[PDB]
């Protein structure tokens, strides 16, 4: 019933594609497509980045994508920017009308 | 546009209770679920469940078990949380956020689709 | 369909036999319905009307 | 239930005393039931007492 496990932090070169993974259990994901991603600049409320595993929200550019597989899921960020230095988080349906919030991972940049 | 407006900061003594609330504006709040989260200043977010504004029904998140209860007042577009027996562990920023659409024929309460967020509010337990 | 997740419990009454009943509808409570395409139903009522 | 939406009101929490594995012992138990099977008790006056 734990938080989704995420890398503490990831990084890469300007222009680099970064993938961030989140892990859970088959009860948490196999059963559901109820997956989303958020990001936040420190000091601000988070922005919703992905709906329904890989769907971009209006306001989210074509840099952001994603997928799910097995007990994990991931976000893909093409075109790494200095501006991506924000925390990224997963969350997903826990089942029984409750929601898992993930541990989160920090973007840092080179 | 969609607004979620919270109270200012507050500080309480251990064992005390605090009301946390938010006003919805710019859209009709009766059509959506309201969810709540916490973020301690060094942590990720913790989730508290959804209040259906129309029914006033709710589901409480695991590790709360009625430690926190939630209420609403539709006449003023306001959602509230009543947080009892505050411990130092409860220091965090509390946020009010809008969830998925609600309809009479299918359940959509678990959906993690938090498009609109309020400003957040500080709850300090001293 | 019936949308609400419903839990179940049982009660032993005297010896042997148990009784079953709903513990509590565990989700949110939404309506019970039957979807039917309009198109096909309005095609049917007229086709029947013709015959 | 909560009342409010008619579709929720119907879920009547129904407490009763039932015979235990020992016939002498009795336990107070509740079962969720809804609408028609639960009938206001004959000759009561809008009270919490019902019959099957
Ligand atoms: C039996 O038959 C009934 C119909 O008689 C049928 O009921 C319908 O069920 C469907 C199931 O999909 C309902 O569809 C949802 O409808 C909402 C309502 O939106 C409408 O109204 C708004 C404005 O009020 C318009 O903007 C919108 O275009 C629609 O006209 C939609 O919002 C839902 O889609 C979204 O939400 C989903 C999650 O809840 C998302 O996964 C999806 O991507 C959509 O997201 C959109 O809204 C998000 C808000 O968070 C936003 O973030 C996204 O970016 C995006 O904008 C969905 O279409 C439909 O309303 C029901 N109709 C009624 C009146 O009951 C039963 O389902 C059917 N039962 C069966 C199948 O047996
Ligand atoms: C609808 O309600 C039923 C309740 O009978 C749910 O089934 C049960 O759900 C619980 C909680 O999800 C499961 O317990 C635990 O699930 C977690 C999920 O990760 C798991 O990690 C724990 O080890 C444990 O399994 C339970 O196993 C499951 N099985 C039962 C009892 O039926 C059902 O999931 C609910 N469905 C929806 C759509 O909400
Ligand atoms: C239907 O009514 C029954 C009561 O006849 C409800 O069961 C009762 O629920 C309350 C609240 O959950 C229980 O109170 C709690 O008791 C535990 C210890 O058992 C205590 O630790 C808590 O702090 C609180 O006092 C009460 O004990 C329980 N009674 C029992 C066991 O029959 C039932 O929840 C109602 N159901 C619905 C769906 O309305």
């Amino acid at each position: 019933q734990s938080a989704l496990t995420q890398p503490a932090s990831v990084s890469g070169s300007p222009g680099q594609s970064i993938t961030i993974s989140c892990t859970g259990t088959s009860y948490d994901v196999g059963t559901y497509n109820l997956v989303s991603w958020y990001q936040q600049h420190p000091g601000k409320a988070p922005k919703l980045m992905i709906y329904e595993v890989s769907k971009r929200p209006s306001g989210v550019s074509f840099r952001f994508s994603g997928s799910k597989s097995g007990n994990t899921a991931s976000l893909t960020i093409s075109g790494l920017q200095a501006e991506d230095a924000a925390d990224y988080y997963c969350c997903s349906y826990a089942g029984s009308a409750t929601v898992i919030f993930g541990g989160g991972s920090k973007m840092t940049v080179l | 546009q969609v607004q979620l407006v919270q109270s200012g900061a507050e500080v309480k003594k251990p064992g005390a209770s605090v009301k946390v609330s938010c006003k919805a504006s710019g859209y009709t709040f009766t059509d959506y679920y309201i969810h709540w989260v916490r973020q301690a200043p060094g942590q990720g977010l913790e989730w508290m469940g959804w209040i259906n504004p129309n029914s006033g029904r709710t589901n409480s998140a695991q590790k709360f078990q009625d430690r926190v209860t939630m209420t609403r007042d539709t006449s003023i577009t306001t959602a509230s949380m009543e947080l009892s027996r505050l411990t130092s562990d409860d220091t965090a920023v509390y946020y009010c956020a809008r969830g998925g659409w609600i309809s009479l024929y299918y359940d959509s309460s678990g959906y993690p689709n938090f498009n609109y967020w309020g400003q957040g509010s500080r709850v300090t337990v001293s | 369909t019936r949308p609400n997740n419903n839990t179940r419990k049982s009660v032993r009454i005297g010896p042997g036999q148990t009784f079953y009943a709903t513990g509590d509808i565990i989700g949110d409570i939404k309506q019970a319905h039957c979807n039917i395409s309009e198109e096909k139903w309005n095609d049917t009522l007229q086709k029947v009307g013709i015959e | 239930a909560t009342v409010k939406t008619g579709t929720v009101e119907e879920m009547k929490n129904c407490s009763f005393n039932t015979t235990t594995e020992i016939r002498d012992k009795e336990k107070k138990e509740y079962a969720l039931f809804y609408k028609p099977d639960i009938v206001p008790l004959s000759e009561t006056n809008n009270t919490s007492e019902y019959r099957l």
